């Protein structure tokens, strides 16, 4: 079964660093690619990043670009996201989404409301 | 020829279905589909002043768009439905900020899906007047979303429409070479982007899409018979 | 629903000319051929011509070639008999019969109601019927015999044979098509049974609405060739 | 929500209730069943041309 | 409260698990180790059925397995004859984005829909002659994935919106619906005795439905992404899933588990359609790669391979005496393999 885990979450002060997990299990995870989201109260899902399979193509939104850092060990099965210099808006439930086909770079269908390959989340608070 | 009177009979049956079909392939092959995309609030409902389906005609060619809106969010699956048709229409509202972002990745998705790869888009920048507006009023900066903005300058080949300012130039721009450098890194050829500024006024869209249906047609006959 | 009301029937001088008109409704005339049968009073039945749907195949009768031409207007749902030096032989009630052909269907199912025409004083295949009358009582079982010159049974699989019942004052009606199968809205108590050359066809439970005239067809090659035909009086 | 994973929770007890059988029994089955229909597969037993409705 | 419900879900999940893993004595694998491999499985395009505008992607075979039905987006089904590659009808469609397509077996109805969300029971025998609309059943808020008939007056419906009916066609309504996917159903698969049903949806799940109740009996996971192909095997007892994962998988009933995986290093394109010989030993799966594999279904060793189309291999099917195999593409052409 396809189960991905986040941790890593809590209340820090503004201008701290927080670093999230997101374990994987139930598939081949060197074989797809992955996102983080987040959802903030009173708004809908945003993509944040996004890293593929070999981890050579990383990819930022705007609002982090430079203060956060994606990554992932294969080895491991376990992604990673550095966050540093948390502005107040960075609050918000963190999802590591997962692609819904290997060997692909197209990621229809991370930011919906029910998509079945992603986790529970971890609440970040600024 | 070792066949029955009846099976003749149904022969000459197959036969005329078949000079219907022929007839229904010529009426098919003649007509022009679209795929109309976008989010909501960029106004795609009207582009066009000729709403699952869409007829409009165009100096005696005929268009046919499709709006597929009564489905769920999710659209991984049935997207692959529309991979025979001549253009994808992409519709962006360019004065909200906020949601700008969201368009450029639902772009690049549509842009890099394998059962797209040779399907051109029509990119059009709705609701100019509200960024001009917007841009002119200073109340918000493109840099507190895109902080690339504040080292950008203006295209060589850009135009300016007569009576203007620079700033909304400058903001039309970078909008249109965000979505452009989107569309020009995986291209390879096999398809491309047609991007246009349009208004709500604006009356000249069926003759872009006319046009730009044309060039499609072109490159797509010149790649299949091994020429480009 | 379906009709198919015949026209212009009445008496004419011999070497003469008379057209006959067909038109239907209620179905899809298009797509049906149209066929015309003629019965001669107190003969049987006898094939006259075929129009197939579309026009594109035409069949005659040989008493009736060169003198006699079929012509259907699709856009008015309408079927034409053109006849010429008409002869005291052509004395008759036409029928103006449908037919539709595909895999798995049943041909000559819906018959005219017919017009009276009056004139003023080899590689053909033989259908026999063996008995022109049979005495029977209600609720019993009755069989009727039909014998062919030449095998029916066609490489594809198919015994082109069909079973009519004209009741009295009444257009000929479809009973049995391809030997085995039975035809829509017919009663269960009806059968088919035959091997090449013979036939049977069997009733059980013999009540009053079956009384009539049987008749016997194929349809292997053309011309298509009647019986001489049972009458199963009470 | 609340529903949802109630849902979830009695549809997992509904499916805990059924009994299971070894892995060796079953695949004896789908094999013995596959040994006996071995002869009226087509597809795997290909068969004489004049009988086959396909042939030309 | 909600992490009590989560947490007594694992809980389930757990002991589901555990009691699985008590009955795996021993593999299909090892059962079938000492079985003669079936051999060079060399099949040959008998008939190319030709006359479709655009891509097809659904069709079915009937009773009789000789007349079978298909379907095009250029908004047209037809009913084709196998033996003498003749149209039997050809019939228009009122929405052009057509899904999937059924025949009746008592073979008087067709049915089909697509992005309409409307399903169509057509009458093919009537006394005018020609085809028309029996029935447009609605009431499905997604597209419609798959339909199955069970009589001439009973259907299986799937839709998009992550869920399943039975209908009445008489009253046009929903006797039942079925729920509990969490993404779209994409194929179900109909028992031979008619009692039970799977579908697959995009979630990496399969769930066992009775017509009769209208309850899950069953789930079964294990595929990687979305499923897009599902059938039983001949018996009943077992089923089969293709899904985007490039990778088929046969579900045993009786042991809720899966028993075999089929799948090649060098396939990495997803299976589109699926379906088992007459006797079962042989699994027939189209893929993107424009070709349909035959694998050895006790032994999960590729036998053959099925290569005349020049585009997506669409739809895949068997005649009920097993005596042809029916592939339909995205290259317009549907061709019958013997």
């Amino acid at each position: 079964q396809v189960q991905l885990q986040e941790s890593g979450g809590g209340l820090v002060q503004p201008g701290g660093s927080l670093r999230l997990s997101c374990a994987a299990s139930g598939f081949t995870f060197s074989n797809y690619k992955m996102n983080w989201v987040r959802q903030a109260p009173g708004k809908g899902l945003e993509w944040v990043s996004d890293i593929s399979q070999s981890g050579a193509s990383i990819s930022y939104t705007g609002s982090v670009k430079g203060r956060f850092t994606i990554s992932r060990d294969n080895a491991k099965n376990t992604l990673y996201l550095q966050m540093n210099s948390l502005k107040p808006e960075d609050t918000a439930v963190y999802y590591c989404a997962r692609c819904p086909a290997p060997f692909t770079r197209d990621c229809f269908d991370v930011t919906s409301t029910t998509y079945a390959y992603r986790g529970q989340g971890t609440q970040v608070t600024v | 020829c070792t066949l029955s009177a009846e099976d003749k009979a149904a022969v000459e049956r197959s036969k005329m279905i078949e000079k219907q079909l022929q007839k229904d392939k010529q009426v098919y092959r003649a007509t022009h589909r679209l795929l109309l995309l976008g989010a909501d609030n960029s106004g795609k409902s009207t582009i066009v002043k000729q709403i699952f389906e869409t007829k409009f005609q165009v100096d005696k060619v005929n268009f046919h768009m499709f709006d597929v809106g009564g489905q769920r969010d999710e659209r991984r699956k049935w997207i692959q439905c529309f991979n025979d048709v001549t253009a994808i229409i992409f519709v962006v509202d360019s004065s909200d900020y906020n949601r700008l972002q969201e368009a450029l990745n639902d772009f690049k998705s549509i842009w890099n899906n394998r059962w797209l790869r040779t399907i051109s888009v029509i990119l059009f920048l709705n609701k100019q007047d509200l960024l001009a507006e917007k841009v002119l009023a200073g109340k918000s900066k493109i840099e507190d979303y895109f902080p690339e903005f504040a080292r950008y300058t203006t295209p060589e080949d850009a135009t300016p429409e007569p009576g203007e300012d620079p700033r909304v130039t400058r903001a039309k721009y970078f909008i249109r070479d965000e979505f452009l450098r989107i569309s020009t890194a995986s291209g390879d050829g096999r398809h491309y982007c047609y991007p246009h500024f349009t208004c709500a006024v604006d009356t000249e869209n069926a003759r872009r899409i006319f046009n730009d249906c044309k060039d499609i047609i072109l490159q797509m006959n010149l790649r299949e018979y091994n020429l480009v | 629903d379906v009709q198919l009301v015949e026209s212009g029937g009445g008496l004419v001088q011999p070497g003469g000319s008379r057209k006959l008109s067909c038109s239907a409704s209620g179905f899809a005339f298009s797509s049906f051929g149209m066929h015309w049968v003629r019965q001669a009073p107190e003969k049987g039945l006898e094939w006259v011509a075929y129009i197939s749907s579309g026009s594109g195949t035409i069949y005659y009768a040989d008493t009736v070639k060169g003198r006699f031409t079929i012509s259907r207007d699709d856009p008015k749902n309408t079927l034409f008999l053109q006849m010429t030096s008409l002869r005291s032989e052509d004395t008759a009630m036409y029928y103006c019969v449908r037919s539709i052909y595909y895999y798995g269907s049943s041909p000559f199912d819906f018959w005219g109601q017919g017009t009276t025409l009056t004139v003023s004083s080899g590689s053909d295949i033989v259908m026999t019927q063996a008995t022109s009358s049979v005495p029977v009582t209600p609720g019993e079982s009755v069989s009727i015999s039909c014998r062919s010159s030449k095998s029916l049974l066609h490489s594809n699989g198919n015994t082109y044979l069909y079973w009519f019942l004209q009741r009295p004052g009444q257009s000929p009606q479809l009973l049995i098509y391809r030997m085995s199968n039975l035809a829509s809205g017919v009663p269960d108590r009806f059968s088919g049974s035959g091997s090449g050359t013979a036939f049977t066809l069997t009733i059980s439970r013999l009540e009053a609405e079956d009384v009539g005239v049987y008749y016997c067809m194929q349809h292997l090659e053309y011309p298509l060739t009647f019986g001489a035909g049972t009458k199963l009086e009470l | 929500s609340i529903a949802q994973a109630r849902k979830l929770v009695e549809q997992l007890k509904m499916e805990a209730n059924i009994d299971r059988i070894k892995v060796s029994k079953a695949a004896a089955d789908l094999m013995a069943y596959c040994e006996a229909h071995a002869k009226e597969d087509p597809l795997l037993t290909p068969v004489p041309a004049s009988e086959n409705p396909f042939r030309e | 409260e909600l992490d009590q419900l989560r947490q007594e879900a694992e809980q389930l999940k757990n002991q589901i698990r555990d009691a699985r893993k008590a009955c795996a004595d021993a593999t299909l694998s090892q059962i079938t180790n000492n079985i003669d491999p079936v051999g060079r499985i060399q099949m040959r395009t008998r008939r190319t059925l030709r006359g479709h505008l655009a891509k097809i992607y659904a069709m079915h075979w009937g009773t009789d397995s000789r007349l079978l039905v298909s379907a095009s987006q250029d908004g047209k089904l037809i009913i084709w004859d196998s033996y003498t590659t003749n149209k039997v009808h050809a019939i228009p469609l009122r929405s052009s984005w057509v899904m999937t397509c059924a025949y009746a077996p008592s073979g008087n109805y067709v049915a089909c829909g697509g992005l309409d969300n409307i399903c169509s029971i057509y009458n093919l025998k009537t006394r005018e002659g020609n085809v028309r609309v029996s029935r447009e059943l609605a009431g499905h808020t997604g597209y419609l994935s798959c339909c199955r008939f069970l009589d001439d007056n009973q259907i299986v419906t799937s839709s998009g919106d992550t869920t399943c009916a039975l209908w009445d066609i008489e009253t046009g309504q929903q006797t039942t619906t079925f729920t509990g996917h969490t993404g779209d159903v994409m194929s179900l698969s109909l028992a031979p005795d008619t009692r039970l049903f799977v579908s697959g949806a995009c979630d990496a799940s399969a769930k066992l439905w009775d017509v009769r109740e209208g309850m899950c009996r069953q789930t079964f996971t294990g595929h990687e992404s979305d499923i897009n192909a599902i059938c039983f095997f001949p018996n009943g007892n077992a089923f089969a899933t293709g899904s985007d994962d490039a990778t088929c998988r046969l579900f045993d009933l009786r042991a809720d588990q899966e028993l075999m995986t089929y799948s090649h290093d060098n396939i990495i394109c997803g299976i589109t359609s699926v379906s088992f010989s007459k006797s079962g030993r042989l699994l027939l799966a189209g893929y993107d790669d424009f070709n349909c594999n035959v694998w050895d279904a006790l032994k999960a060793d590729r036998a053959g391979v099925l290569a005349g189309h020049d585009n997506r291999v669409s739809c895949l099917g068997v005649t009920d005496d097993g005596m042809a195999v029916a592939t339909g593409s995205w290259d317009s052409f549907l061709k019958i393999w013997n």
